[PDB]
């Protein structure tokens, strides 16, 4: 699991 | 719920949003987990909990996390999202 900020 | 297109200008700054989920990461889909309060995504109408359906016309409903990341980074950015 991950959260990717862009 | 409801489906909206949200168009953002590609002006060279961050989009100001974060995503979670993906077809590799129960409730299926790629979701907006954070919208930075004064960033471009917030100003443009994006909201936490929105599901990203399409990025510049490209279907990401069943995309992996990394597939959705790549589509977002790829002149304007069109995000088809579902909410509610």
């Amino acid at each position: 699991q991950s959260e990717t900020s862009v | 719920g409801s489906v909206e297109e949200i168009r953002l200008p590609r002006a060279g700054g961050p989009l100001g949003l974060s995503i979670v989920g993906g077809s590799d990461h129960q409730e299926p889909g790629v979701f907006i987990s954070k919208v930075l309060p004064r960033g471009l995504a917030a100003r443009s109408g994006l909201r936490v909990g929105d599901r990203i359906l399409a990025v510049n016309g490209q279907d990401v409903r069943d995309a992996t996390h990394q597939e959705a990341v790549s589509a977002l980074l790829r002149l304007e950015l069109s995000l088809l999202v579902r909410r509610d």
